[PDB]
DNA sequence: ATTGTACAAATATCTGTACAAT
DNA sequence: TATTGTACAGATATTTGTACAAT
C-alpha cells in the first residue's frame, strides 16, 4: 500500500493509475480532512468484490466454509454429466 | 457506481474523494490506455477488508 | 461431452433442487462446467475471478445475478463447492 | 442541533446496538438525519435512492458500503424503517 | 417496455440513450439467438438496483416490510436526537 | 460492470450483447451528453423483477 | 434482419506542467 | 508543508449519421 498525499495525487494522476495496474499494488491518497481514498485497478477491484459478495452473507460464507471442508475431508458426491 | 474520465477527475480530485467519502459510494475513472482505476473511501475499503478477512 | 463432478453435499442438493424446479439454471451451469473443462479454471464465459481469504485456491462463474458457480480444478477434474446462493 | 425522530422497534434496537459497539455508525446516521432535515428526501449526502416495490414511499442512504438508512418523511417528520442490514 | 431489434439498435444507439434517459423508459433489444439485453438509464439502474440490494436477501426484505408496517400501525419508538 | 464509450459500444454491440448474457454481468455505455445506459440480459433483468417482490 | 466495416468533420480528452495562495 | 482551483495547447480519441456488402 503505497501512501501519499491528494497534492502529489492530483499532480501524477496518471502515472498512479499506471502503477496500480502493471504492479497490481494499492494508493491510499491522504486527506488534510480525513476524507481519504483507496485507488486500485478495476482488475483488482473486481476480484475484491466478487470474494465480498460471498462473504458478505454470513450463511453464504458459513455454506462455503463448510463445503470447502467436506472436499477437503472427501465427504463428496459424484455426478456424471451430460454437456 | 460514479464515472469519469481521467482528464474529468485530475480536474476534480478533491470533489471525488469527498463525494465517496459522503456517499460511501464509488468512482471508476477511465482511460484512453485501458489502465482504469477505481476509487473508494478509505473507511470503506477498511470496513471491506475485515469482512471478506473474517 | 460426459463429464465427471465432485460435488459438495451441500452444492449436490442444490443441484438436485434446480434439476426439479429451474432447468434453466441446470443448463447454465452445464456450459459453465463445459467452460471449465475446455478452458481451464480462468478462461471463458461466466466471469471467472479467483477467489480470496479462506476461499483461496477456488473460483467463481456467474451462473445469474444472484447466483454462483464455486468450483476448483484438480488435474483436470472439476470440484463444485456451491452452485446456488445460500441465505 | 437536534431533531425528533421515529424508529421502527427493529431499527431502534440497532441504533442502540451501534451506540454501544460502533460510534462511528451512529455519528454517519446522524449527519445523514441532518441532512434529510434540511435538504429534503432525496437530496444530501449518502446517494439518496427511491425505493421501489413494498417499499415505495420509503427512501434510502448509504451509512457505508453495506448498511443503508431507510426512512420516509411524514409532514416533515423523519421516520426511521432500518439503520443496518438484516441477514 | 420499446421492443426493438439488434440492427435497429445498432443503427439508432444513440437515439436509444438519448430515449431511455428522457423518457424514463427501457428498450429491450432483441437477436436470432435469443441472447437479447435490456437497456435503462443509468439512474434507472442505480434505483433498481438500491432496492434488489435490499430485497434480494429474504430476511432483510422480511425485516423491512415488518419495520414499515410497524411504523404503520404506530408500534413505535421516538426520540430527539442531537446531531 | 463492463465501461465502455458510445463509440465502442455501437462499434462492438452484438458482441457485448453476447456477453452479457453469456458472463450476467452488465455495460456501462458512457456519452459526452449525460445520457450514460447500463445494459443487461433479458434473463437477468426478468430475474431481479422477481426477485423484487416480497414473496 | 444481420453484422463488420467504412467515411469525416465538430467536439472532447489527454497530460505534463505550473502559477497563486494556503 | 501541502493545498486546491485554475489555466495552456498540440496531439490524440470520441462522436454520430449514414450506408455498403453480404446473409
Amino acid at each position: 500500500m503505497i501512501i501519499k498525499n491528494y497534492s502529489y495525487a492530483r499532480q501524477n494522476l496518471k502515472a498512479l493509475m499506471t502503477k496500480v495496474n502493471d504492479d497490481s499494488d494499492m494508493v491510499t491518497v491522504t486527506s488534510t480532512d480525513d476524507k481519504n481514498v483507496v485507488i486500485m485497478s478495476e482488475s483488482d477491484y473486481n476480484s475484491m468484490m466478487e470474494t465480498l459478495y460471498l462473504q458478505q452473507n454470513p450463511n453464504n460464507a458459513e455454506h462455503l466454509a463448510q463445503s470447502i471442508a467436506d472436499l477437503e475431508r472427501g465427504k463428496t458426491i459424484t455426478k456424471d454429466i451430460d454437456v | 457506481m460514479i464515472i469519469k474520465n481521467y482528464s474529468y477527475a485530475r480536474q476534480n480530485l478533491k470533489a471525488l474523494m469527498t463525494k465517496v467519502n459522503d456517499d460511501s459510494d464509488m468512482v471508476t475513472v477511465t482511460s484512453t490506455d485501458d489502465k482504469n482505476v477505481v476509487i473508494m473511501s478509505e473507511s470503506d475499503y477498511n470496513s471491506m477488508m475485515e469482512t471478506l478477512y473474517l | 461431452a460426459r463429464l465427471n463432478i465432485t460435488f459438495s453435499p451441500q452444492a449436490f442438493e442444490d443441484y438436485k433442487y434446480f434439476q426439479q424446479n429451474d432447468k434453466k439454471m441446470v443448463k447454465k451451469i452445464n456450459e459453465l462446467l463445459k467452460s471449465i473443462d475446455r478452458n481451464g479454471a480462468l478462461e471463458g464465459i461466466g466471469k471467472p475471478e479467483k477467489l480470496k481469504s479462506n476461499l483461496t485456491g477456488y473460483y467463481s462463474r456467474r451462473i445469474n445475478h444472484e447466483h454462483r458457480l464455486v468450483y476448483t480444478v484438480d488435474d483436470n477434474h472439476i470440484k463444485i463447492a456451491s452452485c446456488k446462493y445460500h441465505y
